[PDB]
This record gives structure tokens, C-alpha cells and sequence, in this order.
């Protein structure tokens, strides 16, 4: 992960002011609204008819803490992506069989809410430096495959 | 395929854009250069240094030519024709530049417009910068 | 677009697939599930293993899926609307999994048949193929 | 590059058998005539107006052989394929702005072609294997775009 001295600091200092429970919410909730596919994934998660029910639900919140979490244990062991998230690769591969490319669709919808809770702050510069994690980070996901 | 809501979200965060589309486009490309460095390849002959002549008019030919889209909702092949005809025949990109360049439009319309970028929104804008990306790949 | 000449070609290489077309499917689709593992998530019930009995099955209603569509050449769109609602509502793959499988169609297509597969021929069937999943993908 | 020993073998192997004065004169051809865009890229080649001018120009013929060099030459080293393709890389992007992109058709062209001159010889696992090397070389020609 040529992430630069520079770049890693600016993603950092970002993720610190980051409301776990408002962006993990709202970012997996857009996915279901955005690419809509993605709803067969969750289909035991109750009513995703709606946006405002999709937005709504507190199962797509929690989880939405639980993806985020990890997506946080992950920038703190960013020179090793592939190890940390070893255990989920396999997993979301073996029991759930999600094809990696949707990893990035959620990895972009995720650059898209950051961008919008911190709009200025959010400059293109520090953008480019999370297009970089939230890419090391789908890579480490579908490392695993087989 | 644009339903006739996405029309409608579209019609209207874009005129939220307003008299600021340019600015908006500008953003944008310069993202899309920063952030996936190899789009740079298609513009060797532009200065891409922050805030520069190039960008800040290519940003203004690209907003006014999705002026021109969302206006033409409903009849954008005929309406982008020509548009299409330079991004095939004569530059002739890759398609998934194009995916780079829409994200990019997002992350920026979503940067300014924090009340207006609603999820259904977000989602109608993301069905229609594919529209517009598949009629000039076309 | 296809043109006249591509599917002339597209119809003369084919008519030489002949009643081997299972076998060609089949073992395309062999050559997908290897080159490509991420392919196998659609299919997590299949019995993936070298020899299947299921995938030699499958292949077959592929390449006759393919046959069919040859033959409505003209009017792909309708002629595989059934295939289009299965592979982008039920099932829904990403399109980029289409261009893996036609990579593997077009290279098991090219170790059974030296003689045909000429260079206009591989830009006929490259084109005839990314009309192919472009009607499954829409 | 995760390449287990006997793909490693398998390539090789194979590879020991393919004149690269040959298939190189084919695949760059190939590449031009699946690929018409492709073309944007050797204006200096002369005519290349249809498939029989394309394969049978001499320049790409010669042009060919060239690159075929180049990935023998990643062949010998396939355990540090960044370095090796460091200079060749910058001079792809900086002088001649090529989109990276364009790496994988060719490395797919050539995917086709070998099955075309080997046929059953050309089977799924060592075809599992190139897939790995033309993947790797693109992205070692890839790897240093600024
Ligand atoms: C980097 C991107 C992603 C990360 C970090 C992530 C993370 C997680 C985590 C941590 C879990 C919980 C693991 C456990 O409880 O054992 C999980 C479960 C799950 N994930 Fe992912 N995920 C990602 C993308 C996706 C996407 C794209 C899909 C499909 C669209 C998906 C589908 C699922 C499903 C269906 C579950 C099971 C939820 C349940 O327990 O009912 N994930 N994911
Ligand atoms: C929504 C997507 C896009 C739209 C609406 C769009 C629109 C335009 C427009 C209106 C022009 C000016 C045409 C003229 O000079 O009259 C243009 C030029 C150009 N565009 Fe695109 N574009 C899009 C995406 C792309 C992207 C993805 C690329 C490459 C990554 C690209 C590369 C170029 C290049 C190289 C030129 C010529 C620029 C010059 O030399 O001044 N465009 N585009
Ligand atoms: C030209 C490309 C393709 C053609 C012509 C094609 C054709 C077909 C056909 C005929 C069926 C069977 C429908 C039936 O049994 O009534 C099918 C099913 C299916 N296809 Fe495709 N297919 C193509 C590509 C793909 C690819 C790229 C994928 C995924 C990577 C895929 C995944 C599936 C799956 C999972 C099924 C259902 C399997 C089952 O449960 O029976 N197909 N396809
Ligand atoms: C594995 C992929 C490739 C390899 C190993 C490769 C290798 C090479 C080599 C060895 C040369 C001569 C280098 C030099 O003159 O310093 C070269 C030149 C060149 N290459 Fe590539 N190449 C690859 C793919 C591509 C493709 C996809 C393009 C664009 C279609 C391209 C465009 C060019 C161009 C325009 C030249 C200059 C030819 C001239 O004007 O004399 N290469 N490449």
C-alpha cells in the first residue's frame, strides 16, 4: 500500500472526527438504495422497499457499525491489509458468496458519505488518499477467493 | 433506464447546481486527476496543475454539456450525438474512465449540496451519469 | 454494431461448432471457473470439479443459448428477453463477469478451430459477443 | 504475484516452446485488428486499413517480436516483475500515453493466441496460470503511472 507519509496522516486525522454510528448507517443503507442488487445479500433484514425504509431499518444501522468497525481495524494496520482482513475475505467468500467487484461499490458509496458529512474538509487531495485505502481494502477482501 | 423520478431528482439537484456547474465540473476533473492517475493520459497536451486555464474551461465545457443532458432528459442519444461521435471515433476512451469520471461528479455534487444528495437521490443521479456514460461509449 | 460481413463470419464459425457446442460451452466454462475463482459465486451449488456432470449440462443450454441467439441474429434483444430478465433479475452478475466468460468462449473457440479463427474472424466474434452480453446485461 | 511451483512449471514449460519471432508478429496484429482503436498508437506503421495489411506489415512484425522480447524477458524473472518493467512502464505512460487498461487486451490477445497455435496443448490450468502471468505483467507496466 504505497500510501505516503502525507496521505496516511491525512486520512487518519479525518477518520478521527468520523460519527461511527451515523456513516457505517448511512453508507451500507446507501448501497442498498443505490445498487439495489445488493439487497438480495440481506434479504433477512426486513422491509428494504424504500429509501426511507432502507435508511430506516436498525439492522442496516448495526451492521452498518459492524462494517464500519472493521473498515476502521483496517487503517490501523494498513501496511498489512491482506492479513487483518483474512478471516472476513474467506468468509464473505465461503458463506456468503458476494462477487468482490460489489466490494468496490460500497468501498465508492463510502468515499461518497465521507465526502458528504465533511464537504470542504474533504478536498481532493485527501480524497485521492482514501480512494487508495478503500482500495487496498476491497483488494484485501477478495484475497482470499478461491 | 431512467424512470421518470430519476428525471425528476435529476431535474431538480441539478438545479441546485445552478449557475455553479462549472465550478462544480472543475472539481470534479480535478479529482478524477488526482485520484486515478492514469485518466491524465488523455490529456497530455493540458496543464493539470492546481487551478489552471484547462481544467477550469474543459471543466466548463463538460457541466454545460450535462446542462445540455439533463435538459434533453428524455432524448439524450439524439441530444448527445455529437458528443458521442468524439468520444468513440476520435479520442476514443476507455469506458472505464467514465466510471471514474462519474463517481468523481458525485463526490463533488455530494460535497456542496449536503441537503439535496439524498439517497434516492444519490441514486437517480448514479442511473443517469451511467445513461450519459453509455451513450458516449456508444 | 454488428455489420453484414461480422455476421457472416459470426454464422461460418459457428456452423463449424457444429453439434460440439456443449463441449465448446462446457469447456469455456471450465476454463472460466480456473482462470477467474471469483466466477464460482454464482454458482455455490454447482458441483464445480473437473469432469461435472453439471457443468457439462449447463454449458450446453449456454451454447445453445448462443445457437439461438445466431440464428435471431438480427433481433438478439428479444430473442434472449428471457435470458435478459434471469441474468439481471434473479441472478443479477456483473457485467464484468460477461467479458471473462466470452475471453474463455473466444479461446476455447480458438484451440478447436485453427483453420477458421483468423484475425476478421476474432473481431467478428469478439463484436458478436459483446452484443451477446450486452442484451444480458441491459 | 502468488505463482505456485508448478504453475511456474507449466508456464515455463510451455513458453519454451513459442517462437516469439512468430507469435509476437501475431498478437500485436491481433490487437490491432480486434481492438481498431488500437491503432491510434502506430500511425507510423503505414497502411493498416484491413486485417491483411495489419498482420503482414512489416513494422509490426518487427514491432511485435520487440514485445515479445519484453515478456520473455519477464518470463526470466517472474518473481520481480515490477523492477523489471520499471523503465518500460514510465516510458508506456509519459511519452506515449497508453491508458494501462490497454495492457490487458494485449496480454488477453495473446492469452487467444496462445491456444491457437497450441490447441489442446493450451488447456484450462496452464491457461489458469497465464491468465496470472499477462494479469501480473499489466500491472507491472502499470505500476508506475503518476
Ligand atoms: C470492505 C467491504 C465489506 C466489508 C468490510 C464487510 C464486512 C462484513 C462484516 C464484518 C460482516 C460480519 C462478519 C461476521 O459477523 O462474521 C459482514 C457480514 C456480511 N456481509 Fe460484508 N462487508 C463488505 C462488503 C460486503 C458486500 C459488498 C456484501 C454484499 C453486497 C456483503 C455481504 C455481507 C452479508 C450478507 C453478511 C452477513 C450479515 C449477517 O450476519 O446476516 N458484504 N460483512
Ligand atoms: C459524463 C462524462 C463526460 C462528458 C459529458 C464529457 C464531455 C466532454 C465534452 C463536452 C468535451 C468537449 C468537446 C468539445 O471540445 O466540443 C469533452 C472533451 C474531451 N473529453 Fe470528455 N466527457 C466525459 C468524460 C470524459 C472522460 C471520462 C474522459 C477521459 C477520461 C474524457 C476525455 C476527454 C478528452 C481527452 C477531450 C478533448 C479535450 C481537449 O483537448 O480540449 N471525457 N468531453
Ligand atoms: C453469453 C454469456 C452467457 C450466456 C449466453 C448464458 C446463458 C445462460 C443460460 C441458458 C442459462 C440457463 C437458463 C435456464 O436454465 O433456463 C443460464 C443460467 C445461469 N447463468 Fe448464464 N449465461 C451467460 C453468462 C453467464 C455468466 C457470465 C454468469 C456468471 C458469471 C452466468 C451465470 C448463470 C447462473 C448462476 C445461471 C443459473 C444456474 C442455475 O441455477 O441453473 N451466466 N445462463
Ligand atoms: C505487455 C504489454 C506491453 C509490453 C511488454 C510492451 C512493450 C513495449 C516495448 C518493449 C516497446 C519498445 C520500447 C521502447 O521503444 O523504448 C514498446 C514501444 C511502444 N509501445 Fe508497448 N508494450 C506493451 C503494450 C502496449 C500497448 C497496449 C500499447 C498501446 C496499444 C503500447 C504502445 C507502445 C508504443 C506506441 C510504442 C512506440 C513505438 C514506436 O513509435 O517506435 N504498448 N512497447
Amino acid at each position: 500500500m504505497h500510501l505516503t507519509p502525507e496521505e496516511k496522516s491525512a486520512v487518519t486525522a479525518l477518520w478521527g472526527k468520523v460519527n461511527v454510528d451515523e456513516v457505517g448507517g448511512e453508507a451500507l443503507g446507501r448501497l442498498l438504495v443505490v445498487y439495489a442488487w445488493t439487497q438480495r445479500f440481506f434479504e433477512s433484514f426486513g422491509d428494504l422497499s424504500t429509501p426511507d425504509a432502507v435508511m430506516g431499518n436498525p439492522k442496516v444501522k448495526a451492521h452498518g457499525k459492524k462494517v464500519l468497525g472493521a473498515f476502521s481495524d483496517g487503517l490501523a494496520h494498513l501496511d498489512n491489509l491482506k492479513g487483518t482482513f483474512a478471516t472476513l475475505s474467506e468468509l464473505h467468500c465461503d458463506k456468503l458468496h458476494v462477487d468482490p467487484e460489489n466490494f468496490r461499490l460500497l468501498g465508492n458509496v463510502l468515499v461518497c458519505v465521507l465526502a458528504h458529512h465533511f464537504g470542504k474538509e474533504f478536498t481532493p487531495p485527501v480524497q485521492a488518499a482514501y480512494q487508495k485505502v478503500v482500495a487496498g481494502v476491497a483488494n484485501a477482501l477478495a484475497h482470499k477467493y478461491h | 433506464v431512467l424512470s421518470p423520478a430519476d428525471k425528476t431528482n435529476v431535474k431538480a439537484a441539478w438545479g441546485k447546481v445552478g449557475a455553479h456547474a462549472g465550478e462544480y465540473g472543475a472539481e470534479a476533473l480535478e479529482r478524477m486527476f488526482l485520484s486515478f492517475p492514469t485518466t491524465k493520459t488523455y490529456f497530455p497536451h493540458f496543464d493539470l496543475s492546481h487551478g489552471s486555464a484547462q481544467v477550469k474551461g474543459h471543466g466548463k465545457k463538460v457541466a454545460d454539456a450535462l446542462t445540455n443532458a439533463v435538459a434533453h432528459v428524455d432524448d439524450m442519444p439524439n441530444a448527445l450525438s455529437a458528443l458521442s461521435d468524439l468520444h468513440a471515433h476520435k479520442l476514443r476512451v476507455d469506458p472505464v474512465n467514465f466510471k471514474l469520471l462519474s463517481h468523481c461528479l458525485l463526490v463533488t455534487l455530494a460535497a456542496h449540496l449536503p441537503a439535496e444528495f439524498t439517497p434516492a437521490v444519490h441514486a437517480s443521479l448514479d442511473k443517469f451519469l451511467a445513461s450519459v456514460s453509455t451513450v458516449l461509449t456508444s
